[PDB]
RNA sequence: CUGGGGAUAACAGAGUCGUCUCGGGCGAGAGCCCAUAUCGACCCCGAGGCUUGCUACCUCGCUGUCGGCUCUUCCCAUCCUGGCCCUGCAGCAGGGGCCAAGGGUGGGGGUGUUCACCCAUUAAAGGGGAACGUGAGCUGGGUUUAGACCGUCGUGAGACAGGUCGGAUGCUAUCUACCGGAGGUGUUGGCCGCCUGAGGGGAAGGCUCCCCCAGUACGAGAGGAACAGGGAGCCGCGGCCUCUGGUCUACCGGUUGUCCUACAGGGCAUAGCCGGGCAGCUACGCCGCAGCCGAUAAGGCCUGAAAGCAUCUAAGGCCGAAGCGGCCCCCGAAAACAGGCGGCCACCGAGGGCCCGGGAAGAAGACCCGGUUGAUGGGGCGGGGAUGUAAGCGGGAAGGGAAACCGACCCGUUCAGUCUGCCGCUCCCAACAGCCCGAGUGCUACCGGG
RNA sequence: CCUUGUCGGUUAAAUGCCGACCUGCAUGAAUGGCGUAACGAGGUCCCCACUGUCCCCGGCUGGGGCCCGGCGAAACCUCUGC
RNA sequence: AGCCGAGGGAACUCGGCAAAUUGGCCCCGUAACUUCGGGAGAAGGGGUGCCUGCGGGUGUGUAACCCGCAGGUCGCAGUGAC
RNA sequence: GUUACUCCAAAGGGUGUCCCUGGCCUUAGACAGCGG
């Protein structure tokens, strides 16, 4: 029982819950809702979102 | 022609609303140990684990994700002991005999109970129905038994039932009954992890619902479904016989119906709305509360899969009457991951 | 054993949803001459009356070659469902898919037409045609 | 067009069975030879009334419709599934027969089609009856009413058991019938609760593949089994919302046009449109559905006469099916022998109902929980969640400007603000006050003790 | 008429559509014959796109249906009604 | 009487009935066939918001109407509803 | 079977049982066993 984090919001998601998105080319992604997954693949950027991680590493890339 | 099978079942008809909230209990199985043949709680909620699986078949062996059913069950109280002999037809009530002393709640409901029944005249009858069941005039020894819902702050008025023994000497039933009887009982001192149960409930309840949802009949053709007739059924029969049959399907009520589930594996019995791992103590009341229902405070039983009713209903529960050759063993099964996490 | 040498068939535990119905079609991920193949048949499927046989990932089907090299098209093949855009479940509770549609030409016996697979194929089919993991690079 | 007609056709029914379908007797013979493993001529005897005809008993304003969709039930004259017998039965298979109707018998292409033909799967993709089941259930493609075209026939008006295009489908359920929900009476006083379980219903289960047995028996080879034992699925049935998806006119946010003077905050335009979305409902999600015990069918055997031997049968016994009965599940004291038990009252009054705060129940009724000996609804304080960082203030901003300054938008304050048909704690407000129904009598025949 | 004529193309599969063949039951030249750009709520076959038409049905919104107060008819009707 | 619908995309049906799709303006580009008039908006492809500044036409005009360019910036989406 | 009629299935088979007859055998016949 081990814990995957979200290729979107970079949170971590409990065993049992979520999805595996398979790229053909072979890249794996991790998706904790489908939330994450609707906003990724619309083409929403995370690093404007305060409650993503992306958003903390870009401030101290301001 | 083509053929097919018919819409729905007729084994469960008529398709009425049960006479009471309360499930009995129409048979019972045969277990050599002699004890209480079953128990009752409140159901509380679901959630899933993560564990080694322990059923014969492919993967066995393997981490495998299980659904789970979590039922509250306090203790009860032991509050009589009532004998059966053999009629002309079948068996007959005999003799009961009650306790003296009772919960104040018990008369909200049995309105009308005894006056001065004295601890004295208690040890009378019970040397009565002794001395009945050493005659040999009797065929059956089972106990009655109610619901302590006040130690968890979810009603006043009790549930009232009546529960049998296992075994075969009418006279060690006897014995366990007269060492039970104005006492508490525990689920642990009657179950055993890893058994498989039935499951017995009133199902939740929908009201009046048409033949789609009833039967499963097909919905007409759209251009039906433009003059009228969608969700309607084409005919109720042909010219003769010159009546509907009732094997027509038909809207009417559907749920709150009496039902039994069979072969639903027990997987732990927890204390004080805790369970113990290999090493800590895990609350499995999830963060904000069980929906519809709060925190487990008591003792509870984990059971697989699902189980009729609403949340906050009374279900009993029995061993399994018609199990399996091939069965798991009766030994609490390896868990790796219990949910904790918000419910809502 | 009979015949344990080499084996054709194998077998999966999971058993995914069945997703792609009769008139299905999907694209061909191996380097045979056929492109895009339409499900007519499911192998081994028994229904009802008005439903339609369906296949998912790990599944033999029958189907027509819609476009591709001449001496294919018009023809009724034998193929083997290796990747699907619907959801399905894993042991530990996990939900996996993919981003088309896609199968793989075959013989009715398993053995395949074809020398590579382009792309990611799944687990589940690798396991139940064992001959496919071998010509496929990225396994899941 | 009028008046009439079942004195008289079309159609459903009724009658009959030449014809039809399904059988049988004998045996010409065919089968290396051998009547009957298989096929059986010519003559002769029948069953059925689902094929067409014959007749004219019923019906001329009952309904006149074919086909398809939907829904229920019945038969066996058995295609598959269970069990057996013979063979011109080595095995794998075939052919022909007996028991058996519990379950299954599907998806598509052209045509209005039933039927028939074809394709890919399949254990097999059986057929019939119920007013050629089913239009007060749907459809209206076909069935030449009124319009029109072609061919042919006819002096012509016109016609065609010829083709082609188009062409109105009404109904507030009186009685019974069925599905479900309630109120009474009775059960020889009334009330509370727990049980028994007569009788009724059930397919609650049915089927396929894979591994192993085993490259074995069998067999010249090539090919190629079975009992037991292990796994998975398809169809059917019953439930549930943890996980996954859909909806969610609760909720949060973005943005267009216009009106409330701009700001802030709002109204209307399908919720204006777009994106997300908990609870709840739901499947495209998940959970569960025994094989044993008895008696039988075809069939296989024992003992055993009639008929000193022999013989499965005449009297008697043992075995033996997916079929019958039971176990198991659902309804069930109006089960007229109208039940059993414990307790309360009675011979003012036990007990019930309305009213009140509610919901896990619900078309009205009914059900369930609570009512100060109280956390039932609301409020307040906290928790868990949904969306996505408010207003104000400050600091910047592509560029413009003599300059004070303008500026869509960006950053900070700020996981913020708004919301919560979920949980907890706390008597702060309200569960106050009442109003109705309610069993009392004996005669004789008694019963067991007074 | 035999008729789903025969051959070819279109489909996995064609009583359809298109093109050819000619024993034209019963075509044919102002009861006009053969063609024809543009036009048609005309009839008919196919391809691209699209979709709850269907697999297989689910959830929402308003109005009725249901309960309450008021106004208040009709068609139909031998008697009845397992 | 209306709104949404995962994966498939006419397998539905006599028949794609009904519903969906497309949609305004500017630029590019446009088949067969033809009575040379058309077909033709054939088909098919790109772009479109807000703010800041520059320029043109007519005009006496920092009056009024119309036509182009460059840059910055936000959003899943700029004929954003109609 | 329990049907006077209105309103009831054969050709062909069985000696299943109860009866009437006619020929050949029978002081050892039809087999049942030891043998030629
Ligand atoms: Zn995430």
């Amino acid at each position: 029982a081990r814990w995957n984090v979200c290729s979107y919001c970079g949170r971590e998601f409990e065993p049992g819950t979520g999805k595996m998105f398979v790229r053909n080319d072979g890249r794996v992604l991790f998706f904790c809702s489908s939330k994450c997954e609707k906003y990724y693949f619309m083409g929403r950027n995370p690093r404007k979102l305060k409650w993503t991680k992306a958003f903390q590493e870009a401030r101290l890339q301001r | 022609k083509i053929h097919r099978p018919r819409r729905g079942s007729l084994a469960y008809s008529p398709r009425k609303r049960a006479k009471s909230i309360v499930p009995r209990i129409r048979s019972w199985p045969k277990d050599s140990e002699v004890r209480m043949l079953g128990f009752a709680g409140y159901k509380a909620g679901m959630t899933h684990i993560l564990m080694i699986d322990d059923s014969p078949g492919l993967t066995k062996g393997k981490e495998i994700f299980v659904p789970v059913t979590i039922v509250e069950v306090p203790p009860l109280f032991v509050y009589g002991i009532r004998a059966y002999k053999q009629g002309y037809l079948g068996l007959e009530t005999a003799t009961e005999v009650w306790f003296h002393d009772l919960h104040k709640n018990v008369a909200r409901r049995i309105k009308t109970l005894p006056k001065n029944y004295n601890e004295e005249a208690f040890q009378a009858k019970l040397g009565q129905l002794e001395d009945l069941v050493n005659d040999g005039e009797i065929a059956d020894v089972r106990l009655l038994v109610h619901t302590q819902p006040w130690l968890i702050g979810l009603k006043k008025k009790p549930e009232v039932m009546e529960y049998a023994i296992g075994g075969d000497d009418v006279k060690a039933k006897f014995d366990y009954a007269k060492e039970k009887i104005g006492k508490e009982l525990r689920a642990g001192e009657v179950l055993h992890e890893g058994e498989l149960l039935d499951v017995i409930a009133v199902t939740k309840g929908k009201g009046t619902q048409g033949p789609v949802k009833r039967w499963g009949v097909k919905v007409q053709f759209h251009k039906a479904q433009r003059a009228g007739k969608g969700r309607h059924i084409g005919n109720l029969g042909p010219w003769h016989p010159a009546r509907v049959m009732w094997t027509v399907p038909q809207a009417g009520q559907m749920g709150f119906h009496h039902r039994t589930e069979f072969n639903k594996r027990l997987i732990a019995i927890g204390e004080n709305g805790k369970l113990v791992l290999d090493g800590n103590e895990i609350e499995i009341t999830p963060k904000g509360g069980f929906p519809h229902y709060g925190i487990v405070r008591s003792d509870f039983l984990m059971i697989e899969g699902t189980i009729p009713g609403s949340f906050k209903r009374i279900i009993r529960v029995r061993p399994a009457i018609r199990p399996p050759k091939k069965k798991p063993p009766v030994e609490r099964p390896q868990i790796t991951y219990v949910s904790r996490e918000s419910k809502q | 054993a009979k015949k344990g040498a080499g084996a054709t068939r194998g077998i999966s535990p999971v058993r995914p949803t069945r997703a792609l119905p009769i008139g299905a079609y999907l694209k061909v991920a191996d380097n045979s001459g056929a492109k895009v193949i339409q499900i007519i048949g499911v192998v081994g499927y028994k229904g009802t009356r008005r439903r339609l046989a369906a296949a998912g990932v790990g599944d033999m089907v029958v189907a027509t070659v819609k476009k591709g090299r001449p001496d294919m098209r018009h023809q009724v093949v034998r193929a083997v469902v290796v990747r699907q855009r619907k959801e399905y479940r894993r042991l530990d509770g996990m939900r996996v898919k993919f981003e088309d549609n896609a199968a793989a030409i075959v013989t009715p016996e398993g053995v395949p037409r074809g020398t590579e697979i382009r792309g990611a194929i799944a687990r589940e089919a690798a396991e139940r045609w064992v001959r496919l993991g071998s010509i496929a690079s990225i396994v899941l």
